[PDB]
């Protein structure tokens, strides 16, 4: 409480772009890379390094740090909304505790926020509820499918047929 | 089948949970899986997780306990540990369930969780008797247990009584003794000596659609906070 003579808005603006090299996957054409570049507008394979951690993108005018997640539905069972028990370790590290670290390092809030954009709805619904359970208030999850995917065809189906259900009601 | 997602996390004291090295850490998990086996055949064998189902079925750690150390990853700098195992059963409907044990420096990540606890509902004959059995387990092997709770996923995430802090759920453990009349009618107290009591909210499994089961846990957590027992959500 107090908040005056603000010298540095958006501390993550003092980060830098760099090649990831997290023993990930290379090639510029995979769905993982193309989806990341569309969410972050970062040229592959560059990401954002600030506060000792890796971030997929950084919307400086909004002071929001971005992270994109493409192919992860194959570790969940579709109809039940739970992960496959054999994939708990991969879900924990890649999706859950990595977002917990993102929330802890994205400070102060305001103005530093962090968003996680999921290509797949099934992955979004699980993770977003997990973040609410962990109380990551400065972290927002979105189902943001890319044009050209079959996930995008399902998204515009319901956002064009929700204006037929939220109108006659 | 039409099952429901359920949460089963138990929080432990993050300050002195880190004091355990990788030796005593493995022994408590070992004593916990030994406790889990006599409850259902699906809890008899546990495996290492993997990036593929083919990979996650390669290391039976119940048959070969020497590979239990391979599950526990430890950071030397922060002295945090984590250990993830799973049932070996692929289908959550048939009892498939993983075990997530992490002891980080923060109270939010010093927990043991069974994911997803709704799989145990599709297989336990008497769920209340079997669910408290693994409660009283956890608390015997881990004296640092600060809190526990079992509740559905839709209830905590969306319909929790107080959103700023945790809940008692269907069955939870509060680290203190409680009075019986401070709670609703059919909420059963089993006072364990030394570490608190365990609170059961009706021996039948909670249903978030029944207004009764809603009010029992609701009117509960109102009491639990009246005495200063409900801990915050963030630590
Ligand atoms: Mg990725």
């Amino acid at each position: 409480q107090g908040r005056d003579k603000d010298c540095v808005e958006c501390p993550p603006s003092r980060g830098e772009m760099a090649i990831a090299n997290n023993g990930k996957g290379h090639s510029m054409s995979d769905l993982s890379a193309r989806y990341q570049q569309w969410v972050t507008n970062f040229p592959f394979p560059h990401e954002w390094f600030w506060s000792g951690t890796w971030w997929d993108g950084f919307d400086e005018p909004r002071c929001t740090l971005l992270e994109a997640k493409a192919n992860y539905a194959f570790l969940f069972v579709p109809l039940l909304g739970v992960p496959r028990p054999w994939a708990r370790a991969k879900v924990k590290s890649d999706l859950l505790q990595k977002a917990e670290v993102h929330s802890d390092k994205a400070r102060p809030t305001p103005p530093v926020f962090v968003e996680w954009h999921f290509l797949q709805r099934i992955v979004y619904e699980y993770c977003a509820a997990e973040y609410l359970r962990m109380g990551l208030a400065n972290l927002k999850a979105f189902w943001n499918p890319m044009p050209g995917t079959d996930e995008h065809d399902d998204y515009q189906e319901t956002r064009a047929k929700e204006q037929e259900e939220m109108k006659r009601f | 089948k039409a099952f429901r997602r359920y949460i089963f996390e138990l929080y432990f004291d993050p300050a002195r949970l880190l004091e355990l090295d990788d030796d005593q850490h493995l022994q408590r998990i070992e004593r916990f899986l030994d406790a889990l086996a006599p409850l259902h055949p699906v809890l008899e064998n546990w495996y290492l997780c993997g990036d593929s189902l083919r990979d996650a079925l390669s290391h039976n750690v119940t048959e070969h306990r020497q590979d239990l150390a391979k599950a526990l990853s430890r950071d030397r700098r922060t002295r945090a540990v984590e250990l993830v195992l799973w049932n070996g059963e692929e289908d959550p409907l048939k009892g498939g369930l993983s075990l997530d044990y992490e002891a980080s420096g923060r109270a939010v990540s010093s927990r043991l969780q069974l994911e997803d606890a709704g799989s145990l509902l599709q297989v336990f004959d008497a769920p209340a008797s079997s669910f408290v059995a693994i409660f009283l387990a956890v608390l015997e092997i881990w004296p640092e247990t600060t809190w526990g709770m079992l509740a559905p996923h839709a209830y905590f995430v969306h319909q929790r009584t107080f959103p700023d802090r945790r809940s008692i759920g269907w069955i939870g453990f509060c680290p203190h003794p409680l009075r019986a009349t401070d709670f609703p009618a059919a909420t059963e107290l089993v006072d364990i000596p030394g570490r608190g009591t365990l609170l059961l909210n009706g021996r039948e499994p909670m249903d978030e659609t029944r207004r009764e089961h809603f009010e029992r846990v609701g009117e509960a957590d109102i009491k639990l906070m009246e005495l200063g027992y409900l801990p915050p959500l963030r630590g």
